[PDB]
């Protein structure tokens, strides 16, 4: 389970 | 040679390419081997983001436009349908990394204010 977190390396920082 | 940068996607090694011949430009990515190639135009996106230097993995986003013509948000609350475009590109250096997002910012920037 690492799709969504995918999402947040690049939505924050 | 000009405007170039290992850029790895959907977890290939190649090296992309920024055509900055046309107006909306032109994006290549060749695989390093060479057998896999993609090309997406550059004008298509919209907003720029990447990870921290500090981030162990470096890797760049791209989000393209969103369609405010056929899609609606509602009055308050939103009520999107769609959704937007967002690449993302694996790369293995801080500085070539950052040689793409700091002209993809360029590119977007000059196409965005000219209209």
């Amino acid at each position: 389970d690492l799709d969504e977190s995918w999402d947040y390396i690049f939505e924050t920082t | 040679p000009s405007h170039s940068g290992a850029a790895i996607f959907e977890k290939v090694s190649g090296i992309i390419a920024i055509n900055e011949d046309v107006s909306p430009a032109e994006l290549t990515w060749r695989s390093t081997d060479g057998d896999k190639v993609h090309t997406v135009v550059l004008s298509t996106i919209d907003k720029l983001q990447a990870t921290p230097a500090s981030s162990e993995k470096m890797m760049l986003r791209l989000i393209g436009k969103v369609d405010e013509s056929k899609k609606r948000k509602d009055n308050e609350g939103n009520e999107v349908v769609p959704k937007p475009q967002r690449h993302m590109f694996s790369f293995n250096n801080r500085t070539v990394m950052d040689n793409i997002k700091m002209t993809l910012q360029q590119i977007i920037s000059r196409y965005k204010d000219a209209d």
